[PDB]
């Protein structure tokens, strides 16, 4: 009922399957443009399995740590938004990636920028 | 110049 | 009565110089912890000049773009905040740092984080 | 390695 279990893609070429769980859980995997095993990451969030009914959209996140058996890019990233239901469905996010730095390096660690995703590919 | 997996585009 | 104009220092050595002027400008001087002619850039901003009576902080904002006439490190950073006056008046703030990329390495162009400002050295 | 002015620390 959730509307969010399924295949999602970003506007970059990007595709996470995901499973919205009835306890409010997000477990998946986050596959990079590249599209081969060594660019397919593990995903694990949280989701509100209870939205308002007021047409507000289902709050969420989610996390993909950038180290899977093949690569590892000493980074994690975090994507914060909403699920907007309807015909073109919609997770509108903003990211934060921090990568492991150094203290005198920290000033460097943190990017942030922003994705939508959709169940149908850009 | 590298690309964060995040990004990485097909060759 | 507004309190911002003067002389800042945030928890890393930075010191910045400011002009709150009555029509909202923010004009001044912002010098890294370095301390020299070559580590001192243009500070440029707005803040509210009539803010609320009510115990609320006075919302500004400023920029400097990291190039002087010794050094141009190709970027621009934002802060904004708001300033809290009172008996260790402070300005808390998050800021933005963005540098110039090629559409390629976009995805790296801003750092995000944060600098509390307070009178005194830390 | 090079810090950005922003951050950059006396020696």
């Amino acid at each position: 009922e959730a509307g969010i279990t399924g295949t999602w893609y970003n506007q970059l070429g990007s595709t996470f399957i995901v499973t919205a769980g009835a306890d409010g859980a997000l477990t998946g995997t986050y596959e990079s443009a590249v599209g081969n095993a060594e660019s397919r990451y593990v995903l694990t969030g949280r989701y509100d399995s209870a939205p308002a009914t007021d047409g507000s959209g289902t709050a969420l996140g989610w996390t993909v740590a950038w180290k899977n058996n093949y690569r590892n890019a000493h980074s994690a990233t975090t994507w914060s938004g909403q699920y907007v239901g309807g015909a073109e469905a919609r997770i509108n996010t903003q990211w934060l990636l921090t990568s492991g730095t150094t203290e005198a390096n920290a000033w460097k660690s943190t990017l942030v920028g922003h994705d939508t995703f959709t169940k149908v590919k850009p | 110049e590298w690309v964060h997996p995040q990004f990485e585009q097909k060759a």
